[PDB]
RNA sequence: UUCAAAUGAGAACUUUGAAGACUGAAGUGGGGAAAGGUUCCACGUCAACAGCAGUUGGACGUGGGUUAGUCGAUCCUAAGAGAUGGGGAAGCUCCGUUUCAAAGGCCUGAUUUUAUGCAGGCCACCAUCGAAAGGGAAUCCGGUUAAGAUUCCGGAACCUGGAUAUGGAUUCUUCACGGUAACGUAACUGAAUGUGGAGACGUCGGCGCGAGCCCUGGGAGGAGUUAUCUUUUCUUCUUAACAGCUUAUCACCCCGGAAUUGGUUUAUCCGGAGAUGGGGUCUUAUGGCUGGAAGAGGCCAGCACCUUUGCUGGCUCCGGUGCGCUUGUGACGGCCCGUGAAAAUCCACAGGAAGGAAUAGUUUUCAUGCCAGGUCGUACUGAUAACCGCAGCAGGUCUCCAAGGUGAACAGCCUCUAGUUGAUAGAAUAAUGUAGAUAAGGGAAGUCGGCAAAAUAGAUCCGUAACUUCGGGAUAAGGAUUGGCUCUAAGGGUCGGGUACGAUCAACUUAGAACUGGUACGGACAAGGGGAAUCUGACUGUCUAAUUAAAACAUAGCAUUGCGAUGGUCAGAAAGUGAUGUUGACGCAAU
RNA sequence: AUGGUGAACUAUGCCUGAAUAGGGUGAAGCCAGAGGAAACUCUGGUGGAGGCUCGUAGCGGUUCUGACGUGCAAAUCGAUC
């Protein structure tokens, strides 16, 4: 039910003691006008409410994934 | 035969009054302390249309001398009074449209209404819209005081007999024809089942004294005695006479 | 353009019922839906709304009144008489 | 085309069963159950709906913050400023007028 | 087709018509196009200068 | 209604396919309330039953089926019903419901025998039942069954109660700051008591906005037609509760000080009690963008194979228009001798008892976190066969949703979606019928009587008498006109213009003018006969369900009667009984 | 005669709910204009009143003294109203 922003503050959820379980969508989009680009949303399933942190910019996208706690049981797709 | 309409009544079955929507009773303050020693003030909060009523009530709160709160009480509005205005009741109140006064603290002549016909009976003469009382002298020793209601008839009361300064407000209310059978519809729809009405000669014989015939005729004096007894009384009951009042009434 | 001779706010009612009631009527009609003066304010914003009730479109006091006019002819001969009979009680 | 029917068994059309169309992700048409709407609280002085309060239907006023309830004035959401404006200056003039009676009066004790 | 031929204006002689000449459009319509565009054009007309206050007060008790 | 197949001993009647029609969204569609009670669904199956039949069934046999913290009940009060101290009554019982009654329970303090005795203060509100349409805490979308689903599955919320820590906030100026102000916010102690708000409220009119529906352009797909013509016809292109930000008519604030009065609605209201102008504050209906969420659903293509049935790819995009239609909601306006419920429940404010920090306190109305949410209903019918009429009866029985054309239109007539195609059948077409039509010349001569029937009818224009309460009478009467096609003219929106015009996009109305036909054209449907008088009731309204709708009753209007409460009229066997009466002569009662 | 049972029909009041295509008419209020020495009189708009009106659904039940009259039906069916 939230969407989020701050990465910063998306990382310290993510190591809430709630947190058990998380997933990654992957969509393809369109930017501007012409071109495509690969959108990615981050959700993190808290106890009460869904979290969902879009990274448009792909490239922030990959180097995010390798921050993702060893511990929490991400869904990938 | 069968028992006759204004015996029914008196079951008051289809007949008890139709209430749901009504404001409260109307009243005068209770008759205490302050009212009889002194005077007490209070606030119109508000002047309101009463269902079925053709005046329109006065709601006005008072502070309770005997404990922290507002106590409202239900008036009947004397014309001109207003939103906002203060309200003076008691013994040592002065002359105004609006506060309540016992008869015997005020002129001959002074105009009040919503009188009680015993002390603290909490307001009964003159409440119908237009009505009031005059004061047409006191007798002090043993305090009597005496009016003259809305009826003509003279009457003496308590001059502790409290009432409010002025007249009952929405007066004129019956110089307007009602025009239709509609406008009477809603005007008792909001009191009682007390309309339409057949006439008696209208009926048979089992129905009314006045029923049947071949042609439509009371048969016999429609003047009927007091000492009639029930199914008996209809018609002009204890006449002492009968006939289109020539001549000016007006009581001597 | 005048539109009517002599019925005025009457001419809903028709043929029906009869001249002079008909008369009777559009009198305290006209009375009793006309915008009167304000006593307290001074703008002309006095209007009815069930009878004996008049209230004032800003500023907003509310008076009782006649049933189809503000201020009724007994009402006002009542407020000069206790007025002269005031002035007796302190004079 | 698409009609619609209610949701819950009341099949009547009264102010606690009012409805609305909706196209839902299925790409169809249902009925949704439509609360009564919510009033604005009003000022106890002179009444208008007062300003700076949300307006909720009651009970739902108790899963709210108190910031929801209130401007940060005297009365804050009970009456409205203006009406506070005429309080206080009343207020302040007829405690002011007080003393003045007070001491006229006085002075009729020692001069009459 | 036949609403091509409508807004061609054809058929729509007295011999198509059914309802009043009212029913069909309402005079109540009609004028309150008109006297909202009137009202319309003095504003701008006022609001550019083009036309002055008093002027305008005029013609709108005119309109 | 028809052809054929299938099944079966058996087929006018079952099943499937095909064709022909129908209901025509005011439904023969999709659901419900009352009532039924298993009729629902499946398998088996024809003795009775379904006024022919039967292989079929709401029949017969055997089974299966109705899942809830959020939908209802349950809670609240309405008219009203009804216990209790009492009062009547031989008594069954009747009256009273806060009434002539010693009518009761909460917050915590007091306890550290110990568990709950008393120490404060309040509160005096006096049962209870009464709404499956009134009030009311909270759930949604997709998927799934032979038969259930806002109830199951998936996912995503939310309410109430209970527990509670962590973070934030607050505090050395203890109980926050900011803004001139309207007011702002993530928070930002608050007992008794008092007050205010919400719950919470008529009706109709036009005007404004929303939603869904309707119409429609481009594009990307699938389908249909193609002798000929049509860049064509038909169809898919969707987005829930909930959450963040944003969003408003109204209202309010600050600056200002107005005649040459201005501003202004379709509707004439507003201003020295401060207008117009400029700047700001507010409610969040409603909408927008994002999260929910493309992973769902919708539409296609390309491989796979008795199989569970997969698997793999795509596309699911951008717009337009309005006196449209339905519904919603707003700011207004009309009306009233009519002014259009209640209570439970929730919040706020006034108040300041009290409690509370610097060596560390106060704070769960800010965020996040934990546990829990019982009981009963839930199938289906809702009617030319599931209900009431002895019945599968042409009767009766409360409601919501509602497409395209014609047209004023929710009319009639035709159509899409859905649903039907049920209702004994065959052959003939005598009399007499019932229902539907026509008739030369005459035209009410028929008949108690124009009964029946015929005539009239829309719209536009023209024209319109007596009489009248001046409102009417009036569509009075009487007339012309109306198709198709092709043109002409008038009626609007939006932009930039130093402190006259230009440019483009989108609408059916109205009037004029040509041409044209077997002089037809409201071409079916739809749709007033008119006039002159007498009698009679003023009018609208009312009744004899099932032989009387009328002149009968009612009504407004007029007039008469009774009554100031220790009362009038009326109820009761009685009464500390009752109607009028939440009443008071501008009233109630009786003619 | 005595003691009992009925307001599921219907009559009337009360409480709480719900329902009614599309037309014609054009009442108060309002705006602009005209005439007149004056008093005052006129015109065009706007607006949308009514136990108003044409007419569906609704509610009713006038005539055919129509159907039916061992009925579909112990009150129905059709047209007309
Ligand atoms: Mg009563
Ligand atoms: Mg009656
Ligand atoms: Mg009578
Ligand atoms: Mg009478
Ligand atoms: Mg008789
Ligand atoms: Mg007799
Ligand atoms: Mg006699
Ligand atoms: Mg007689
Ligand atoms: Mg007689
Ligand atoms: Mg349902
Ligand atoms: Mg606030
Ligand atoms: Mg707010
Ligand atoms: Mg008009
Ligand atoms: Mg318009
Ligand atoms: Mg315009
Ligand atoms: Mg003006
Ligand atoms: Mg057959
Ligand atoms: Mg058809
Ligand atoms: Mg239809
Ligand atoms: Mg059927
Ligand atoms: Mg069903
Ligand atoms: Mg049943
Ligand atoms: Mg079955
Ligand atoms: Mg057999
Ligand atoms: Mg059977
Ligand atoms: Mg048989
Ligand atoms: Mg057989
Ligand atoms: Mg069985
Ligand atoms: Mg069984
Ligand atoms: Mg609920
Ligand atoms: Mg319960
Ligand atoms: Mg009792
Ligand atoms: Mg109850
Ligand atoms: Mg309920
Ligand atoms: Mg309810
Ligand atoms: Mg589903
Ligand atoms: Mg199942
Ligand atoms: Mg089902
Ligand atoms: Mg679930
Ligand atoms: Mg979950
Ligand atoms: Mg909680
Ligand atoms: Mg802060
Ligand atoms: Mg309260
Ligand atoms: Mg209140
Ligand atoms: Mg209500
Ligand atoms: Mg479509
Ligand atoms: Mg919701
Ligand atoms: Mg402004
Ligand atoms: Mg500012
Ligand atoms: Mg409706
Ligand atoms: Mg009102
Ligand atoms: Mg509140
Ligand atoms: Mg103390
Ligand atoms: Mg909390
Ligand atoms: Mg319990
Ligand atoms: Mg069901
Ligand atoms: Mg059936
Ligand atoms: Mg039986
Ligand atoms: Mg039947
Ligand atoms: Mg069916
Ligand atoms: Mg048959
Ligand atoms: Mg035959
Ligand atoms: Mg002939
Ligand atoms: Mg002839
Ligand atoms: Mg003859
Ligand atoms: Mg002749
Ligand atoms: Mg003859
Ligand atoms: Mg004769
Ligand atoms: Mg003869
Ligand atoms: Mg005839
Ligand atoms: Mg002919
Ligand atoms: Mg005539
Ligand atoms: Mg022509
Ligand atoms: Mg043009
Ligand atoms: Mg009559
Ligand atoms: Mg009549
Ligand atoms: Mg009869
Ligand atoms: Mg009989
Ligand atoms: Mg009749
Ligand atoms: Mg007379
Ligand atoms: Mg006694
Ligand atoms: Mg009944
Ligand atoms: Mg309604
Ligand atoms: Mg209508
Ligand atoms: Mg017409
Ligand atoms: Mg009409
Ligand atoms: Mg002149
Ligand atoms: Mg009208
Ligand atoms: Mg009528
Ligand atoms: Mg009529
Ligand atoms: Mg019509
Ligand atoms: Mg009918
Ligand atoms: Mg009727
Ligand atoms: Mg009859
Ligand atoms: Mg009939
Ligand atoms: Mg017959
Ligand atoms: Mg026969
Ligand atoms: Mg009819
Ligand atoms: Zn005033």
């Amino acid at each position: 039910a939230r969407e989020i922003t701050d990465i910063k503050q998306f990382l310290e959820l993510t190591r809430r003691a709630d947190v058990k379980t998380a997933t990654v969508k992957i969509n393809k989009k369109l930017n501007k006008a012409g071109k495509p680009f690969r959108q990615t949303k981050f959700k993190v399933r808290g106890s009460s409410s869904l979290y969902t942190l879009v990274i448009n910019d792909a490239g922030k996208a990959k180097k995010l994934i390798q921050s993702l706690p060893p511990t929490l049981k991400v869904n990938r797709l | 035969g069968r028992v006759i309409r204004n015996q029914r009544k008196g079951a008051g079955s289809i007949f008890t009054s139709h209430t749901r929507l009504r404001q409260g009773a109307a009243k005068l303050r209770t008759l205490d302390y302050a009212e009889r020693h002194g005077y007490i003030r209070g606030i119109v909060k508000q002047i309101v249309h009463d269902s079925g009523r053709g005046a329109p009530l006065a709601k006005v709160v008072f502070r309770d001398p005997y404990k922290y709160r507002l106590r409202e009480e239900i008036f009947i509005a004397n014309e001109g009074v207003h939103t906002g205005q203060f309200i003076y009741a008691g013994k040592k109140a002065s002359l105004n449209v609006g506060n309540v006064l016992p008869l015997g603290s005020v002129p001959e002549g002074t105009i009040v209404s919503n009188v009680e016909e015993k002390p603290g009976d909490r307001g009964a003469l003159a409440r119908a819209s237009g009505n009031y009382v005059i004061i047409i002298g006191h007798n002090p020793d043993e305090n009597k005081t005496r009016v003259r209601l809305p009826s003509g008839a003279k009457k003496v009361i308590s001059s502790d007999a409290r009432g409010v300064i002025g007249v009952i407000a929405g007066g004129g209310r019956v110089d307007k024809p009602l025009l239709k059978a509609g406008r009477a519809f809603h005007k008792y729809r909001l009191k009682r089942n007390s309309w339409p009405k057949t006439r008696g000669v209208a009926m048979n014989p089992v129905d009314h004294p006045h029923g049947g015939g071949n042609h439509q005729h009371i048969g016999k004096a429609s003047t009927i005695s007091r000492g009639a007894v029930s199914g008996q009384k209809a018609g002009l009951i204890a006449a002492r006479r009968t006939g289109l009042l020539r001549g000016s009434q007006k009581t001597q | 353009a005048k539109r009517t001779k002599k019925v005025g706010i009457t001419g809903k009612y028709g043929v029906r019922y009869g001249s002079s009631l008909r008369r009777q009527v559009k009198k305290l009609e006209i009375q009793q839906h006309a915008r009167y003066d304000c006593s307290f304010c001074g703008k002309k914003t006095v209007k009815r709304g069930a009878a004996g009730i008049w209230t004032c479109s800003c500023c907003k006091k509310t008076v009782a009144g006649g049933a189809y006019t503000v201020s009724t002819a007994a009402a006002a001969t009542v407020r000069s008489t206790i007025r002269r009979l005031r002035e007796m009680v302190e004079a | 085309a698409q009609r619609v029917t209610f949701r819950r068994r009341n099949p009547y059309n009264t102010r606690s069963n009012k409805i609305k169309v909706v196209k839902t992700p299925g790409g169809i048409l249902r009925a949704q159950h439509v609360k009564k709407l919510a009033t604005r609280p009003k000022c106890g002085d002179c009444g208008s709906a007062l300003q700076g309060i949300s307006t909720l239907r009651p009970r739902q006023y108790a899963t709210v913050s108190k910031t929801h309830k209130t401007v940060s004035r005297a009365y804050g959401g009970s009456r409205c400023a203006n009406c506070v404006k005429e309080r206080i200056i009343r207020a302040f003039l007829i405690e002011e007028q007080k003393i003045v009676k007070k001491v006229v009066k006085e002075q009729t004790e020692a001069a009459k | 087709a036949h609403a091509q031929s409508k807004r061609e204006g054809r058929h729509s002689g007295y011999g198509k018509r059914k309802g009043t000449r009212e029913a069909r459009l309402p005079s109540q319509v009609v004028w309150i196009r008109r006297l909202r565009v009137l009202r319309r054009l003095l504003a701008k007309y006022r609001d550019a200068g083009k036309i002055d206050k008093h002027l305008y007060h005029v013609l709108y008790k005119e309109s």
